[PDB]
């Protein structure tokens, strides 16, 4: 369980340090952009 | 009763530490392929 | 040059898009596995249901309670596997 | 007698040190649990 | 350094900690001890 | 808390108390790490 | 305790230090032109 938790603690750590550091707004406007071309393709099944 | 109960605790112990194990180097892996796709891709492309 | 530069900078890129595909043909295969072992413990759980079954037909009570802490064991094992499910869907997705 | 009862005085002195030591209240608790899944299999029974 | 003196003093504190322990299994041996010799001192107060 | 459940589900009221004990112990703990987490929030901002 | 303190003291008067002798005016005014621009964008999103 030590070295098991210790190595949790070092993905942990490293998760929030890629969140943290490079979880840039860019990545929500694209998020945006993919809910816009999911909206365009149902407006294109409702068009068919 | 004491085997019983040893042998109950030893399977339960290996196993979820074989899961959390796999479960954190699939976790590692998914966060490497992000700093390899943020340090060498957007460096690659900056400097082209 | 910077021709050069950039050319060789894409041909890297091909190196760690393999790596990313070997990765994901890697979560794929123990999102897979963690199916295929929740599927055999739930079908385990099934049998030691029916053993119950069977040990109240011959009205065995006490073989019947322990037939269903082996089937309550089984299914919290399935939905310990079910949780990690979760995290092997979600990572193979991401990687995707 | 003598070199039997210095035998039986380390085993009472070696009983006396392991239920005193580490008799820990988690042992009740587990005997506990184990009246609980007696009582479900006893529901059981019944049930069928 | 403070750290490494509260650090030093926290180590020692777990070999007095240890000792502690030692004592107690020592103590919980003498109770079961002085109970073996007056539950066998009752025993044969019972045969007289 | 569960635990706690479980011991008043089984009538000790005495592991039930020390159960909830053992929660505020973790609530308490946990709210001394959310105030060292605002120290670090407003650190992470200042600096970024 | 004494070597936390020391070091907490160094930090506290550091903290003091760095906003008394250089908490200049200057930063307000730059407050306020963050304000003035959190403004314009609320005026852009009315607008839009």
């Amino acid at each position: 369980f030590e070295r098991m938790e210790n190595k949790v603690l070092d993905m942990e750590a490293t998760s929030q340090a890629a969140g943290e550091l490079a979880g840039f707004g860019i990545e929500n406007q694209f998020a945006q952009l993919e809910a816009s071309s999911g909206v365009e393709d149902e407006l294109a099944a409702l068009k068919a | 009763r004491n085997l019983a109960a040893l042998e109950a605790k030893i399977s339960e112990a290996k196993t979820k530490k074989n899961m959390l194990q796999a479960r954190a180097k699939a976790a590692k892996a998914n966060a490497e392929l992000q700093q390899t796709l943020g340090g060498l891709g957007t460096s690659s492309a900056t400097s082209a | 040059d910077p021709e050069k530069v950039l050319e060789q900078a894409v041909i890297d890129m091909q190196e760690d898009l393999v790596q990313l595909r070997q990765a994901v043909a890697r979560t794929i295969a123990e999102e897979k596995r963690t199916e295929q072992r929740l599927n055999q413990d739930t079908q385990e759980a099934k049998k030691w249901e029916d053993r119950a079954k069977l040990a109240l037909t011959n009205g065995e009570e006490n073989l019947a309670r322990e037939a269903l802490a082996r089937k309550k064991s089984l299914t919290d094992t399935a939905a310990a596997y079910q949780t990690q499910l979760a995290q092997q869907r979600t990572m193979s997705e991401n990687l995707r």
